[PDB]
C-alpha cells in the first residue's frame, strides 16, 4: 500500500485524508464518491419526505425541508402553495437517488481501482498544487459549471414553467417571470444595502424579477471569471498574497463556505420571498406581526378603536409609531415592523399601516393567515414540542426555519473554525515549521527580549 | 499461564453482570403501556 | 511480618485496580452509592416522598430520573433500613426516600475513601500529596451541598435529588430563593471554574502550539517519548508569545502548574462557604441601599430590581408542586404576573 | 525604503513590546474606542429605555447602582436590529436614551475581540509557532458573539443582547431559561461538562505536575525557584505522575505522553465551549432545550409530575414576571 | 386510576341520552384533536382567542349547548359565535369550510364523533388543567 | 463616595495592569 | 503489566465468548424478566400506571408523619383498592 500507513505517510489515522493530499487519482475519488453522498442524501430524503408527505397538511407541519425547495421552484404546487401533483418531488428524488450510484460508482473507482495519481496517466487532468496555472484553470472550469448552473433557475423562471411567488396578485402562485430586473443599480444596489435593521443586504430581495435578474448576473459574471481564469495567470500581487498549496485553497473555501453558510441562516430566518411562508412557515418576524394582527382583529370585532387604544406603558395597545413614524404594530412586536408579507401589505399606506384600512378591508383570508401563522411561531423544542419553552406536550412541531437556520448556524460555525485551522496550518507548513520549532534554530532565542 | 479470577475480575464483574441485567431492565421498560 | 504486615502486603500489590487500606472504605462505599443511583433511577419512584415519577420503570428519560430526597417530614432523619421509619422493610425505605440517604452517606464515605486513596498511593510512589489536597474542593462542595445545606434547613428535602433535572431544579430553586448569583462567594466559585477552563484550554493550547519539532511525522504525538529529559514545548517561546499578545506570561513552569491547581480548587472552596451561609438563609439577596430607593422612588429600575421581580414569580409559581409538605394553595389572583402572559 | 516598507516593518515588528501587527491595526483602535465608551457609560450613562416601552432602566454608577448591579443597557427595543450609530440620533441626550453605548461597544468589541484572534495568529506565524492557539481563542470568541450578536439576530433586537454588566447577565440567565429551556439543552449540558471538565483536569493537571516536582530546593524556599526560565530539563517526573495516577484509577486510563495530555487539555474545555456557544446561538432561533412537560401519564390520564414538571414551574415564574410591562397579547413569541 | 367506562360515558344529545365511548375511541380522538385542533386548543384553551376555552361548563352555556356530541358534532359542520348569532365557518375550522381549513377534508362522522368525546372526556381527567393555561400546568 | 470607591479601587487595577506589563520583572534565560 | 491477562486476548478468544454468548444474554432476559413479569414494582414499590391515584382521587399521598410513615404508605396502598 502506498501511503496508507503513518510511517510512509507522516499522517495519523485520524488525520488519514491528508494523506491524499498529493495522490491525485484518489483524490479525485474522495470527491466523487462524497458528491454521491450527498446527491444520495438529496434523493433518499425527498422520498423519505414524499413517503411521510400528507397533502392537506401544510409542508411546515410536517418536518419537510426539500420538498419546499422543490415547490419553491414552482413544480407540484398550484395557488396558495396547495399541493397539485407529488409526481415532480417524486422525479427530482428517483433521479438524484440514482445519479448517486453513478457518482458512488466512479468515486469507488477512482480510489480503490483507479491510478493514485492522474499526472502520469493525463497532463490535463493531472495538477500540481503549485501549478498557479493548473489551479486557476480548474476553477475556471468549475466557475464556468456554476453559472450554467444559475441560468438554470433563470431557464425554470423564465422558459420551464416560472417559479413559486408568494406575492403574485391575488395570492401566492406559480408564475413565469418575463421582465427580470437586469439594470445593476437595483441588482448590484443590494450588495451595498448595510446586513442592519430595514436594510438587510441581499437578505432583503423580496421580489422574483430581482432573483432572476440576479442569477442572470451571476451566471454571466461566473462564465466570464470562468473564462478569464482559464486564460490567465495569477497576477504577481496575488502570487504575493496567497499561499500556493493544496491545504491553502481548502482554507479559503471553508471560509468562503462558513461566510455563505451563515448568509443562508439569515436568509432562511427573514426572507419569506426564496422562502416562502406556505412552504417554510412563517418567520420569526412574521408571526409575532401576525399576533399583533389576530388581537387587534378579535379585539375591534368586540367594538375596541384600536388606534386609540393605550397599552399599560402609554404606548399604543395595538398600534404605535416606529422611530421614523411609521404606523406599525404595538407591543413587543414593535422590533419587527420592518416585516413585509402579503397577507400585511394591503393594510399598509404611505405612512404605515392605516387605520381606516384596518378598519374596513380586513379580509377573513388575512384573519385566518394571521392567526395560522401566529400559532405556527418558529418556537420549539429539540423533541419538537410546538411553542414556547413552558407550553404542554400536545403539539408536534418545530418549524423548518428552525431547524434550517439552527443546522447551518452550526455548520457555518464549525467551517469558520475549520478556516482558521487550516488556513494557519498551510501558513505554518508552506513557511515550514507546521510541527514545531526546531531546537538547532529556535526563532524567539535569537530576538532580543522585551525587556 | 495467566489467572482466570483476579481482583481484577471481580472489579469487572461488580459492574458488567448489573448493567447487563439493568439494560435487560430498561429495555423491557420501552414496551410497557400505561 | 505478622497477620497485619501479611495483609498490608496484599493490599499494595500492583496490581490492575490498586486496593490499598483506603480501598476498604472506597470501594464498597462507592460502589453502593453508584450502583444506589442507578437502581434508584432505574426502579424507585418519588411518588410518596414528593408527588413525582422519577425512574425509568415510571417512564422518565435519563434527564428527568432521579434518586430523590426524603419528604420533608423525615427531617434530618438518617433514614437507615433497620431505623425506626422502614423498620427493616425494603420496599418502604425505598418509597420513604431511604435511597437518598444510602447514597449520600455511602457517597461520603467513599469521598473520603478517594482521598484517603489519593493519599495512600502517594505516599507509595513517592510523590508530594498535591492530588489528594486539590480534590478537598470536590469534597468541600459535596459536604456543603448535600450535607450542610439541608441540615441547616428544615429536612434532607430541600437537598439535591441525585438527578439531572433535579439538579436543575436545585439551581432554579437557589436562584428564585436564595438569589444564588448575587452572592460573591458563588462569584468567586465562578470565577475559579470559568478561570480554570480558561486555564485548561490556554495552558494545553500553548504547550500544543510551541512544541520543538522532535520528529519527522506531522501528526507530532509520537515526537514525545515518555522518558525523555528535555522539555516537549519551547517555554521561552510561549513565555514571548504571551507577553506581547497579553502583556503578561507565564516564566516559572512550577508556578504555572501551581496556579493551575489554586484557581478551581480556591474557587470550589469559595462557593462552598456561601452555600454554608445558605444552610442558615444568610443570603446575599439585597442591596438595602437600593430596596430603600426603589420603596420611595417608583421610576428607579435597575437589573437588580428586574432580577428579584423574577425571583418573586420563580417562589409564587414553583412552591406550591416543589413543596408539597406546606400545602400550598395560592389562588391564581394571587399570583405574580406582568401584562398580558 | 520608503516609509510604507518602514511601516510594515514596524507594525509586525517582533521587538516591539506589545505585538501590533495588521490585526492589530484594527484591534487597537476598536478595543480602544470599547473600552473608553464602556468605563464612561458604565460611571455616567443615563437611564436606557431598553424594552422600548418608555420604562428606562438605571445602568450607571451615579445613578444609582454599584459594581455587582451597574451595566451598560442593551439599546432600546424600538430599534429592534437598526444599527443606531451616534449620527443616527438627534442629538447626544437621544443617543443616551435609546441605549446607543451598548451598540457603539458590543460592535466595537467583537471587532476588536475578532482581530485579537487573528493578532493570536499572527504571532505565532512570527515567531515560527504553530498556528492553534487561536483556534482555542475560538471557544470563548464564539460565545461571546452568540451572547451580543447572534441571539439578537435570531429574536430580532438588540434589546435581547447580554447586558454589560453583572446583574445584567443573570438577568439575561433567568430570562434565557424562562424562554428557551437551556437547562434541559444538551449543548448547554456539554457546555457545562466542558467548563466543570476544564476546571477538573485543571486542578488535575495542576496537582500531578506540582506532586511529581523534581527536588531542587531546600525547604527554607519556595519550590518555584527550583526552575529556571529556560532550561532544557523537564521540572517534574512525567513517569512518577504517570505511575501515580495510573494507579489513582487504572494505568490505561492514564496519559503518558505530555502531547497528548496537552491535547486533551486544549480539546475538552475548547469542544465544549463551543457547543454551548452553539447552544446559545440555535436557541436564538428557538430550537429549546428538551420539553418533557406532561410526558409521564398514568393510566387514566392524570399527569405524573416529574423533575422536569417542577423546572417548568420555575419557568413559568420567571416567564411570567419577565419585562411585566412589554406584553399585550398571550404569547411571546420573540 | 383508569380510563374506565364511566370516564369514558359523555352527553350525547342535549335531552340526556349518554354514550359510553370506547378506548379506541377516546384515543383516537387524541389524535385527530392533536392533527387538527391543538394548534389553537392545546390543553383546552383558545390561544387565538383566550376568553372562550374547552371547558364542560363554558360548552353548557354556548347557544346551541355545546356541552354533548351532537353539540360539538354541529359546531365542527358548523361553527358559531358563542351566541350562536354568526356563522364562523370562514375563520374557524369546519366540514362546510375543508376548501379554506384542509386539515377538515377527511374528517369522517366517526372522526367528528371521536374528537367531541375527546373535548368532553380531557376534563374529567384532567380536571382544572383542561381550559386553565398555564396556572395549572 | 460609593461611585468614588468603586471607581479608585478600578483605577488601581488599571495602574496595576500598567506596572504589570511595564514595569515587570524581566523573564531572563539562564 | 500486572500480571494480569490482557483484554485484548480474552475478548478476542473463543473460549470467552462460549461462556458469554449465554451469560451475557441470560442476564439481559433475566432483567427483562425482573420487569415483564411485574416483580420490580413489588420489589421497589413503584407504582404501576393504574395505581398512582384512586379512581376519583387528584391528591398526592405525601407522607406527612415520621414515625407513621410506613404506617401512611400502607394507608394510602389501601386505598387504592
Ligand atoms: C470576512 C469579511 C467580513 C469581515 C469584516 C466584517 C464586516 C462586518 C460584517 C457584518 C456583520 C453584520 C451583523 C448584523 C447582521 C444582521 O443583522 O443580520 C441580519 C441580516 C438580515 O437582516 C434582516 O433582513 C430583513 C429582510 O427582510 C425583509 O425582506 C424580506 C423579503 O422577503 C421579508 O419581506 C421580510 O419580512 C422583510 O423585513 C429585514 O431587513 C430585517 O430588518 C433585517 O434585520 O442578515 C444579513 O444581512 C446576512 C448576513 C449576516 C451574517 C451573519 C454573520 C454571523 C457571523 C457569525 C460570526 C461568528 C464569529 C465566530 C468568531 C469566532
Ligand atoms: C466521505 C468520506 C470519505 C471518503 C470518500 C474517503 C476516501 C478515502 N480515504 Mg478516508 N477517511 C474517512 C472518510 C473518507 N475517506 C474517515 C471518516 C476516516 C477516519 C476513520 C478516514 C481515514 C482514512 C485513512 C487512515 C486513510 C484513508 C484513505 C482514503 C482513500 C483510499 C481508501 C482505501 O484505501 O480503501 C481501502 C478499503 C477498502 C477497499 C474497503 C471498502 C471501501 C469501499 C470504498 C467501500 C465502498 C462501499 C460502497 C457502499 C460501495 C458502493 C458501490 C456502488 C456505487 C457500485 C480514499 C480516497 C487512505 C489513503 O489516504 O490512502 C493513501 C488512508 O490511508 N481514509
Ligand atoms: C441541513 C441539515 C438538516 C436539517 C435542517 C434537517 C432537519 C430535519 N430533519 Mg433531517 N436529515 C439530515 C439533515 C438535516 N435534517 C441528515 C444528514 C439525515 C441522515 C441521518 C437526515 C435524516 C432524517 C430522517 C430519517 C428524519 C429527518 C427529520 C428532520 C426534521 C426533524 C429533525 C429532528 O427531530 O432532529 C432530531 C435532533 C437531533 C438528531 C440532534 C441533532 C444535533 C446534531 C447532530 C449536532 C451536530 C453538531 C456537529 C456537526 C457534530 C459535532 C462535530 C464537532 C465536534 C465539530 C427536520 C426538518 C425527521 C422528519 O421529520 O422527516 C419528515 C425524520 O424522520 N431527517
Ligand atoms: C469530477 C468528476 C470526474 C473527473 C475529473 C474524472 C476524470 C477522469 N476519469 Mg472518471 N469517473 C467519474 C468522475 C470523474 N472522472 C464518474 C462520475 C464515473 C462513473 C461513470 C467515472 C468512471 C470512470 C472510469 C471507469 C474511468 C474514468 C477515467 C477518468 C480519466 C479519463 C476520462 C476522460 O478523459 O474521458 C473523456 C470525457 C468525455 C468523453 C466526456 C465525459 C462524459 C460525461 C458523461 C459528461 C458529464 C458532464 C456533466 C456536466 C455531468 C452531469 C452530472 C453533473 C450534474 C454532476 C479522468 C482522470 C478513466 C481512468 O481511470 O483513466 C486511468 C477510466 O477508465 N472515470
Ligand atoms: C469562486 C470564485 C473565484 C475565485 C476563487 C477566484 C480567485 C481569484 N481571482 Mg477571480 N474572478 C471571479 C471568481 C473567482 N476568482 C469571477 C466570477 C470574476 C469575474 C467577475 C473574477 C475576475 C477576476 C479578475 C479581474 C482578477 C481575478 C483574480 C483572482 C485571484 C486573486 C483574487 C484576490 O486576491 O481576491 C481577494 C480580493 C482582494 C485582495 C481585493 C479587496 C477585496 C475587499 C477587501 C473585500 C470586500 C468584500 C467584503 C467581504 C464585502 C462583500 C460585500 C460587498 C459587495 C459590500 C484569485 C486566484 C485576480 C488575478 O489574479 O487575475 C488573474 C484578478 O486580477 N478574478
Ligand atoms: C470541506 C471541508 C473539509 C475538508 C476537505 C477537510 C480535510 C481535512 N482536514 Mg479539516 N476540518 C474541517 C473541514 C474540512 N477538512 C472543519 C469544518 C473543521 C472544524 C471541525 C476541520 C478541523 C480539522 C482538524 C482539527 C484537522 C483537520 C484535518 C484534515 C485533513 C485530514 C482529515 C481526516 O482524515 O479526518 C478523518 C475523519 C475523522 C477522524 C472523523 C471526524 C469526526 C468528527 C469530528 C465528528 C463528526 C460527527 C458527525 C457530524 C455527527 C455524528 C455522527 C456519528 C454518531 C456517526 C484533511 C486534509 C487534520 C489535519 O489538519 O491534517 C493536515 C486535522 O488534524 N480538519
Ligand atoms: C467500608 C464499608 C462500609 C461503610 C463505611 C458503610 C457505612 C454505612 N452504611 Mg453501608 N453497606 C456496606 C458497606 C459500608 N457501609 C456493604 C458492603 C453493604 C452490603 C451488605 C452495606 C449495606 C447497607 C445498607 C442496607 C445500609 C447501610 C447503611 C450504612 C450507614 C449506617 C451504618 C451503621 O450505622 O452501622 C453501624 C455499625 C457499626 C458502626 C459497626 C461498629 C463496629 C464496632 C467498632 C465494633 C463493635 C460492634 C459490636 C461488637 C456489635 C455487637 C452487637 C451487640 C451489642 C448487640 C453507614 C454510612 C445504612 C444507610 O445507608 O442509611 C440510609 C443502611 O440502611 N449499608
Ligand atoms: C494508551 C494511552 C492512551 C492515553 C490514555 C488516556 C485517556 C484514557 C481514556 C480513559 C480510559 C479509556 C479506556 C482505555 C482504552 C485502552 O487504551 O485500552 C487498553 C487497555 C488495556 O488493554 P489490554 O488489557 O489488551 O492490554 C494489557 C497490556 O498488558 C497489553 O499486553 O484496555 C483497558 O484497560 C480496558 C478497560 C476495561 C476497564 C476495566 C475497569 C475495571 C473497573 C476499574 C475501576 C476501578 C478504578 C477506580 C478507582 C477508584
Ligand atoms: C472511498 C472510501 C469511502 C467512501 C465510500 C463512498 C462515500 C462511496 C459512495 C457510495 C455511493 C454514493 C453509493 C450510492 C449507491 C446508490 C444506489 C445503490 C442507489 C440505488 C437506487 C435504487 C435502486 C432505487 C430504487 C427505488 C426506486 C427506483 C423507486 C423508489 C423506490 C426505490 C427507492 C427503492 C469510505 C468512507 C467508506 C472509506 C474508505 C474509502
Ligand atoms: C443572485 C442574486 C442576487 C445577486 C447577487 C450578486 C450580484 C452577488 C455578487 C456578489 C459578489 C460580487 C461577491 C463578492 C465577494 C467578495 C469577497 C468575499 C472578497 C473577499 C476577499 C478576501 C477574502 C481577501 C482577503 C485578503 C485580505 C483582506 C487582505 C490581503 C490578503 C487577502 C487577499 C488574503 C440578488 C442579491 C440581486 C438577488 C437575489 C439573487
Ligand atoms: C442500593 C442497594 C444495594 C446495592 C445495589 C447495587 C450495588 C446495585 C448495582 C447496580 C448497577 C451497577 C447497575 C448498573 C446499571 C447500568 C446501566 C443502567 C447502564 C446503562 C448504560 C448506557 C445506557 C450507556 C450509555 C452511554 C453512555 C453512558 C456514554 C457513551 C454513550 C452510551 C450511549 C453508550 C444493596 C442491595 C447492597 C443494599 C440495598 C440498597
Ligand atoms: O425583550 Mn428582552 O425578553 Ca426576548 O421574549 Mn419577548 O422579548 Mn422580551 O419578551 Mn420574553
Ligand atoms: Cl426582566
Ligand atoms: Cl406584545
Ligand atoms: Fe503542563
Amino acid at each position: 500500500a502506498t501511503n496508507r500507513d503513518q510511517e510512509s505517510s507522516g499522517f495519523a489515522w485520524w488525520a488519514g485524508n491528508a494523506r491524499l493530499i498529493n495522490l491525485s487519482g484518489k483524490l479525485l475519488g474522495a470527491h466523487v464518491a462524497h458528491a454521491g453522498l450527498i446527491v444520495f442524501w438529496a434523493g433518499a430524503m425527498t422520498l423519505f419526505e414524499l413517503a411521510h408527505f400528507i397533502p392537506e397538511k401544510p409542508m411546515y407541519e410536517q418536518g419537510l425541508i426539500l420538498i419546499p425547495h422543490i415547490a419553491t421552484l414552482g413544480w407540484g404546487v398550484g395557488p396558495g402553495g396547495e399541493v397539485v401533483d407529488t409526481f415532480p418531488f417524486f422525479v427530482v428524488g428517483v433521479v438524484h437517488l440514482i445519479s448517486s450510484a453513478v457518482l458512488g460508482f466512479g468515486g469507488v473507482y477512482h480510489a480503490i481501482r483507479g491510478p493514485e495519481t492522474l499526472e502520469e496517466y493525463s497532463s490535463f487532468f493531472g495538477y500540481d498544487w503549485k501549478d498557479k496555472n493548473k489551479m486557476t484553470t480548474i476553477l475556471g472550469f468549475h466557475l464556468i459549471v456554476l453559472g450554467i448552473g444559475a441560468l438554470l433557475l433563470v431557464a425554470k423562471a423564465m422558459f420551464f414553467g416560472g417559479l413559486y411567488d408568494t406575492w403574485a396578485p391575488g395570492g401566492g402562485d406559480v408564475r413565469v417571470i418575463t421582465n427580470p430586473t437586469l439594470d445593476p443599480r437595483v441588482i448590484f444596489g443590494y450588495l451595498l444595502k448595510s446586513p442592519f435593521g430595514g436594510e438587510g443586504w441581499i437578505v432583503s430581495v423580496n421580489n422574483l424579477e430581482d432573483v432572476v435578474g440576479g442569477h442572470i448576473w451571476i451566471g454571466l459574471i461566473c462564465i466570464a471569471g470562468g473564462i478569464w481564469h482559464i486564460l490567465t495567470t495569477p497576477f504577481g500581487w496575488a502570487r504575493r498574497a496567497f499561499i500556493w498549496s493544496g491545504e491553502a485553497y481548502l482554507s479559503y473555501s471553508l471560509g468562503a463556505l462558513s461566510m455563505m453558510g451563515f448568509i443562508a441562516t439569515c436568509f432562511v430566518w427573514f426572507n419569506n420571498t426564496v422562502y416562502p411562508s406556505e412552504f417554510y412557515g412563517p418567520t420569526g418576524p412574521e408571526a409575532s406581526q401576525a399576533q399583533a394582527m389576530t388581537f387587534l382583529i378579535r379585539d375591534q370585532k368586540l367594538g375596541a378603536n384600536v388606534g386609540s387604544a393605550q397599552g399599560p406603558t402609554g404606548l399604543g395597545k395595538y398600534l404605535m409609531r416606529s422611530p421614523t413614524g411609521e404606523i406599525i404594530f404595538g407591543g413587543e412586536t414593535m422590533r419587527f415592523w420592518d416585516f413585509r408579507g402579503p397577507w400585511l401589505e394591503p393594510l399598509r399606506g404611505p405612512n404605515g399601516l392605516d387605520l381606516n384600512k384596518i378598519k374596513n378591508d380586513i379580509q377573513p383570508w388575512q384573519e385566518r393567515r394571521a392567526a395560522e401563522y401566529m400559532t405556527h411561531a418558529p418556537l420549539g423544542s429539540l423533541n419538537s414540542v410546538g411553542g414556547v419553552a413552558t407550553e404542554i406536550n400536545s403539539v408536534n412541531f418545530v418549524s423548518p426555519r428552525s431547524w434550517l437556520a439552527t443546522s447551518h448556524f452550526v455548520l457555518a460555525f464549525f467551517f469558520l473554525v475549520g478556516h482558521l485551522w487550516h488556513a494557519g496550518r498551510a501558513r505554518a507548513a508552506a513557511a515550514g515549521f507546521e510541527k514545531g520549532i526546531d531546537r538547532e534554530s529556535e526563532p524567539v532565542l535569537s530576538m532580543p527580549s522585551l525587556d | 499461564s495467566y489467572p482466570i479470577f483476579t481482583v481484577r475480575w471481580v472489579a469487572v464483574h461488580t459492574l458488567a453482570v448489573p448493567t447487563i441485567f439493568f439494560l435487560g431492565a430498561i429495555a423491557a421498560m420501552q414496551f410497557i403501556q400505561r | 511480618r505478622g497477620w497485619f504486615d501479611i495483609l498490608d502486603d496484599w493490599l499494595k500489590r500492583d496490581r490492575f485496580v490498586f486496593v490499598g487500606w483506603s480501598g476498604i472504605l472506597l470501594f464498597p462505599c462507592a460502589y453502593l452509592a453508584l450502583g444506589g443511583w442507578l437502581t434508584g433511577t432505574t426502579f424507585v419512584t418519588s411518588w410518596y416522598t414528593h408527588g413525582l415519577a422519577s425512574s425509568y420503570l415510571e417512564g422518565c428519560n435519563f434527564l428527568t430520573v432521579a434518586v430523590s430526597t426524603p419528604a420533608n417530614s423525615m427531617g434530618h432523619s438518617l433514614l437507615l433500613l433497620w431505623g425506626p421509619e422502614a423498620q427493616g422493610d425494603f420496599t418502604r425505605w425505598c418509597q420513604l426516600g431511604g435511597l437518598w440517604t444510602f447514597i449520600a452517606l455511602h457517597g461520603a464515605f467513599g469521598l473520603i475513601g478517594f482521598m484517603l486513596r489519593q493519599f495512600e498511593i502517594a505516599r507509595l510512589v513517592g510523590v508530594r500529596p498535591y492530588n489528594a489536597i486539590a480534590f478537598s474542593a470536590p469534597i468541600a462542595v459535596f459536604v456543603s451541598v448535600f450535607l450542610i445545606y439541608p441540615l441547616g434547613q428544615s429536612s434532607w428535602f430541600f437537598a439535591p435529588s441525585f438527578g439531572v433535572a433535579a439538579i436543575f431544579r436545585f439551581l432554579l430553586f437557589f436562584q428564585g430563593f436564595h438569589n444564588w448569583t448575587l452572592n460573591p462567594f458563588h462569584m468567586m466559585g465562578v470565577a475559579g471554574v470559568l478561570g480554570g477552563a480558561l486555564l485548561c484550554a490556554i495552558h494545553g493550547a500553548t504547550v500544543e502550539n510551541t512544541l520543538f519539532q522532535d520528529g519527522e511525522g506531522a501528526s507530532t504525538f509520537r515526537a514525545f517519548n515518555p522518558t525523555q529529559a528535555e522539555e516537549t514545548y519551547s517555554m521561552v517561546t510561549a513565555n514571548r508569545f504571551w507577553s506581547q499578545i497579553f502583556g503578561i506570561a507565564f516564566s516559572n513552569k512550577r508556578w504555572l502548574h501551581f496556579f493551575m491547581l489554586f484557581v478551581p480548587v480556591t474557587g470550589l472552596w469559595m462557593s462552598a462557604i456561601g452555600v454554608v451561609g445558605l444552610a442558615l438563609n444568610l443570603r446575599s439577596y439585597d442591596f438595602i441601599s437600593q430596596e430603600i430607593r426603589a420603596a420611595e422612588d417608583p421610576e428607579f429600575e435597575t437589573f437588580y430590581t428586574k432580577n428579584l421581580l423574577l425571583n418573586e414569580g420563580i417562589r409564587a409559581w414553583m412552591a406550591p408542586q416543589d413543596q408539597p409538605h406546606e400545602n400550598f394553595v395560592f389562588p391564581e389572583e394571587v399570583l405574580p404576573r406582568g401584562n398580558a402572559l | 525604503a520608503n516609509l510604507w516598507e518602514r511601516f510594515c516593518n514596524w507594525v509586525t515588528s517582533t521587538d516591539n513590546r506589545l505585538y501590533v501587527g495588521w490585526f492589530g491595526v484594527i484591534m487597537i483602535p476598536t478595543l480602544l474606542a470599547a473600552t473608553i465608551c464602556f468605563v464612561i457609560a458604565f460611571i455616567a450613562a443615563p437611564p436606557v429605555d431598553i424594552d422600548g416601552i418608555r420604562e428606562p432602566v438605571s445602568g450607571s454608577l451615579l445613578y444609582g447602582n454599584n459594581i455587582i448591579t451597574g451595566a451598560v443597557v442593551p439599546s432600546s427595543n424600538a430599534i429592534g436590529l437598526h444599527f443606531y450609530p451616534i449620527w443616527e440620533a438627534a442629538s447626544l441626550d437621544e443617543w443616551l436614551y435609546n441605549g446607543g453605548p451598548y451598540q457603539l461597544i458590543i460592535f466595537h468589541f467583537l471587532l476588536g475581540a475578532s482581530c485579537y484572534m487573528g493578532r493570536q495568529w499572527e504571532l505565532s506565524y512570527r515567531l515560527g509557532m504553530r498556528p492553534w492557539i487561536c483556534v482555542a481563542y475560538s471557544a470563548p470568541l464564539a460565545s461571546a458573539f452568540a451572547v451580543f450578536l447572534i441571539y439578537p439576530i435570531g429574536q430580532g433586537s438588540f434589546s435581547d443582547g447580554m447586558p454589560l454588566g453583572i446583574s445584567g447577565t443573570f438577568n439575561f440567565m433567568i430570562v434565557f431559561q424562562a424562554e428557551h429551556n437551556i437547562l434541559m439543552h444538551p449543548f448547554h449540558q456539554l457546555g457545562v461538562a466542558g467548563v466543570f471538565g476544564g476546571a477538573l483536569f485543571c486542578a488535575m493537571h495542576g496537582s500531578l505536575v506540582t506532586s511529581s516536582l523534581i527536588r531542587e530546593t531546600t525547604e527554607t524556599e519556595s519550590a518555584n525557584y527550583g526552575y529556571k526560565f529556560g532550561q532544557e530539563e523537564e521540572t517534574y517526573n512525567i513517569v512518577a505522575a504517570h505511575g501515580y495516577f495510573g494507579r489513582l484509577i487504572f494505568q490505561y486510563a492514564s496519559f503518558n505522553n505530555s502531547r497528548s495530555l496537552h491535547f486533551f487539555l486544549a480539546a475538552w474545555p475548547v469542544v465544549g465551549v463551543w457547543f454551548a456557544a452553539l447552544g446559545i446561538s440555535t436557541m436564538a432561533f428557538n430550537l429549546n432545550g428538551f420539553n418533557f412537560n406532561h410526558s409521564v401519564i398514568d393510566a387514566k390520564g392524570n399527569v405524573i409530575n416529574t423533575w422536569a414538571d417542577i423546572i417548568n414551574r420555575a419557568n413559568l415564574g420567571m416567564e411570567v414576571m419577565h419585562e411585566r410591562n412589554a406584553h399585550n397579547f398571550p404569547l411571546d413569541l420573540a | 386510576a383508569e380510563l374506565t367506562p364511566e370516564v369514558l360515558t359523555v352527553p350525547l344529545n342535549s335531552e340526556g341520552k349518554t354514550i359510553t365511548l370506547t378506548e379506541k375511541q377516546y384515543l383516537e380522538g387524541k389524535r385527530l384533536f392533536q392533527y387538527a385542533c391543538a394548534s389553537c386548543h392545546v390543553g383546552g384553551i383558545t390561544k387565538t382567542n383566550p376568553s372562550l376555552d374547552l371547558r364542560t361548563e363554558t360548552l353548557a352555556l354556548a347557544t346551541p349547548p355545546r356541552d354533548n356530541i351532537e353539540g360539538l358534532v354541529d359546531y365542527m359542520k358548523n361553527p358559531t359565535t358563542y351566541d350562536g348569532e354568526q356563522e364562523i365557518a370562514e375563520v374557524h375550522p369546519s366540514l362546510r369550510s375543508a376548501d379554506i381549513f384542509p386539515k377538515m377534508r377527511n374528517l369522517t362522522e366517526k372522526d367528528l364523533v371521536a374528537i367531541a368525546g375527546h373535548i368532553l372526556v380531557e376534563p374529567k381527567i384532567l380536571g382544572d388543567k383542561w381550559g386553565g393555561g398555564k396556572v395549572y400546568y | 463616595m460609593e461611585t468614588i470607591t468603586y471607581v479608585f479601587i478600578f483605577a488601581c487595577i488599571i495602574a496595576l495592569f500598567f506596572f504589570a506589563i511595564f514595569f515587570r520583572e524581566p523573564p531572563r534565560i539562564t | 503489566t500486572t500480571g494480569e491477562r490482557p483484554f485484548s486476548d480474552i475478548i478476542t478468544s473463543v473460549r470467552y465468548w462460549v461462556i458469554h454468548s449465554i451469560t451475557i444474554p441470560a442476564l439481559f432476559i433475566a432483567g427483562w424478566l425482573f420487569v415483564s413479569t411485574g416483580l420490580a414494582y413489588d420489589v421497589f414499590g413503584t407504582p404501576r400506571p393504574d395505581s398512582y391515584y384512586a379512581q376519583e382521587q387528584r391528591s398526592i399521598p405525601l407522607v406527612t408523619d415520621r414515625f407513621e410513615a410506613k404506617q401512611q404508605v400502607e394507608t394510602f396502598l389501601e386505598q387504592l383498592k
